[PDB]
RNA sequence: AGCCAGGAUGUUGGCUUAGAAGCAGCCAUCAUUUAAAGAAAGCGUAAUAGCUCACUGGUCGAGUCGGCCUGCGCGGAAGA
């Protein structure tokens, strides 16, 4: 699983979640490793089709987050109930 | 067939379905079937469907249903004019939604599980389909 | 839409001459074709053609993919035309030409006694052979398919009009 | 063997040679007895292997007179001998006589040289193995 | 003949041909399967 | 895609039986040769042969297919 890109959100919940969740975007978090959390806007081409593949969540993941690149790892995935649709996910620090 | 053999209370509300509930992820197997829309579930349509998943896959693999009838339900025997109370229990009823996965397998190929819940996708009263594994 | 794009190649035998919508093609089998290109344009190369479409007409390729199959059986149909591959089978049975008159005897009540369309002969070189003579593709087909449909081909005598084929619809008994 | 195309397979046994069903059902037709048959192989049976008829291919000419592609001891005959196995093995590798070395199979295939066409020791092996592959039998250390 | 209300595709020398606004099963080795309807 | 040409070898695969040559029970889903070739889908049938195939190649020539997402349809579709 090769470096992907990620940005800052600060506008959250319900109508916000469903704006971001438009077709184009997906909402996430960074957390744990001794560090505060982080809230952040994810572009859905690559991350989808990476988590079609076991090794995205048995092998670390590189993050880009305002142009400095950190490692973590991916802990829990969120489903959309009646569409086969992401509506959020969880990854942890390394 | 399928219900419990002692009851705290048997005269229940009929209430309605919600849309959500618990499901979508497969955690007993590799490939499953899930319900994709609203609907009304008996224990002889889950039988007929555990009859026809038995000739498709036959002694191979195992195979798992985490579904079984929410509530009893009250019906009277004959045609009738309602009143003097409610009638007797005779069999269980549940209500499902689209998230439901109904049945899991695991032990067999793709094509084979597929193709045995397609066969057994015809006991059941909605348009119904298959899901995978998504390796989390 | 892929044909449009085709050489479509002709015989030294035509000559193919053209003024605006009418192309006028003549050779060796008797015919002289006035034929139109009227909602598409085509255009020569001696031995080779080229269609597109035309303004004011359908856009794309797709009707002009139709234009060079007609145009290469009217090539086809003045210079030799096309062969024969209709057949009868049963004894006593007989397909015979009376002029512009056919007959077809399938051991009934009459022997058809049907008149034939323009521009079309009908031969028989033998009693079960029946031949269809002309530069139209269609016609010698259409008139091939209003014959066989009469009292159609039998199940297990395998009697009536049939054509040269290698799949077979004549039954097999069974036992009883 | 060689030339094996369009023929019929039928086992040595005076038990089989009443019972119509086991039989192609054609060969009757054709012109053999198979009582005859059974008769044609017998000091060819007892002289490689004790209480079991031979499989034997059969072919046919005029004057209803039937030839053998068959004269030398079945592969799976001659490894029921090498193997701890009972009559087959099944699936490979669940079993602790489900194996042979590499050398006794060598070894067994010139048991078998007189239905050899591979002019070569190796090409034996190549013609043998096959048949081990097909029950269930290890070939491999 | 029949209708019924569904075709399936059985065999590999049936296609299943879509004519004139209908769907139509043919089947060159066995006119037993010749089916209206789909 | 069509049109054209092939579709082996161990092997008569192994077992079990009532029964046999994918194709009336059961086992492996083997290996080498090769550009390629299963103990399999539907036929053939008393069967075999063989086709319709899996699987590759030539020819031609730049896009092509199953599933899925998302907008919009058709036939399925009878009554006094």
């Amino acid at each position: 699983m090769f470096t992907i890109n990620a940005e800052v959100r600060k506008e959250q919940g319900k109508g916000a979640s469903r704006r971001l969740r438009a077709a184009n975007k997906f909402p996430a978090i960074i957390y744990g490793g001794k560090e505060a959390p982080l809230a952040i806007e994810l572009d859905h081409d690559k991350v989808m089709n990476m988590q079609a593949k076991a090794e995205f969540y048995s092998e670390v993941l590189t993050i880009v987050v305002d142009g400095k690149e950190i490692k973590v790892k991916a802990q829990d995935v969120q489903r959309h109930p009646y569409k086969p649709k992401l509506q959020h996910i969880d990854f942890v620090r390394a | 067939m399928l219900q419990p053999k002692r009851t705290k209370f048997r005269k229940m509300h009929k209430g309605r379905n919600r849309g959500l509930a618990q499901g979508t992820d497969v955690s007993f197997g590799s490939f499953g079937l899930k319900a994709v829309g609203r609907g009304r579930l008996t224990a002889r349509q889950i039988e007929a469907a555990r009859r026809a998943m038995t000739r498709a896959v036959k002694r191979q693999g195992k195979i798992w249903i985490r579904v079984f009838p929410d509530k009893p339900i009250t019906e009277k025997p004959l045609a009738v004019r309602m009143g003097k109370g409610k009638g007797n229990v005779e069999y269980w009823v549940a209500l499902i939604q689209p998230g439901k996965v109904l049945y899991e397998m695991d032990g067999v190929p793709e094509e084979l599980a597929r193709e045995a819940f397609k066969l057994a996708a015809a006991k059941l009263p909605i348009k119904t389909t298959f899901v995978t594994k998504t390796v989390m | 839409s892929r044909v449009a794009k085709a050489p479509v190649v002709v015989p030294a035998g035509v000559d193919v001459k053209i003024n605006g919508q009418v192309i006028t093609i003549k050779g060796k089998n008797g015919e002289l074709t006035r034929t139109l290109n009227d909602a598409v344009e085509v255009k020569h190369a001696d031995n080779t053609l080229t269609f597109g479409p035309r303004d004011g007409y359908a856009d794309g390729w797709a009707q002009a993919g139709t234009a060079r199959a007609l145009l290469n059986s009217m090539v086809i149909g003045v210079t030799e035309g096309f062969t024969k591959k209709l057949q009868l089978v049963g004894v006593g049975y007989r397909a015979a030409v009376k002029g512009n008159v056919i007959n077809l005897s399938l051991g009934f009540s009459h022997p058809v006694d049907h008149q034939l369309p323009a521009g079309i002969t009908a031969e028989c070189p033998t009693q079960t052979e029946i031949v269809l003579k002309g530069a139209d593709k269609q016609v010698i087909g259409q008139v091939a398919a209003d014959l066989r449909a009469y009292r159609r081909p039998e199940p297990y005598k395998g009697k009536g009009v049939r054509y040269a084929d290698e799949v077979v619809r004549t039954k097999e008994a069974k036992k009883k | 063997a060689k030339k094996v195309q369009a023929y019929v397979k039928l086992q040595v046994a005076a038990g089989m040679a009443n019972p119509s069903p086991p039989v192609g059902p054609a060969l009757g037709q054709q012109g053999v007895n198979i009582m005859e048959f059974c008769k044609a192989f017998n000091a060819k049976t007892d002289s490689i292997e004790k209480g079991l008829p031979i499989p034997v291919v059969i072919t046919v000419y005029a004057d209803r007179s039937f030839t053998f592609v068959t004269k030398t001891p079945p592969a799976a005959v001659l490894l029921k001998k090498a193997a701890g196995i009972k009559s087959g093995s099944g699936k490979p590798n669940k079993d602790k006589v489900g194996k042979i070395s590499r050398a006794q199979l060598q070894e067994i295939a010139q048991t078998k040289a007189a239905d050899m066409t591979g002019a070569d020791i190796e090409a034996m092996t190549r013609s043998i193995e096959g048949t081990a592959r097909s029950m269930g039998l290890v070939v491999e250390d | 003949m029949k209708v019924r209300a569904s075709v399936k595709k059985l065999c590999r020398n049936c296609k299943i041909v879509k004519r004139d606004g209908v769907i139509r099963v043919i089947c060159s080795a066995e006119p037993k399967h010749k089916q209206r309807q789909g």
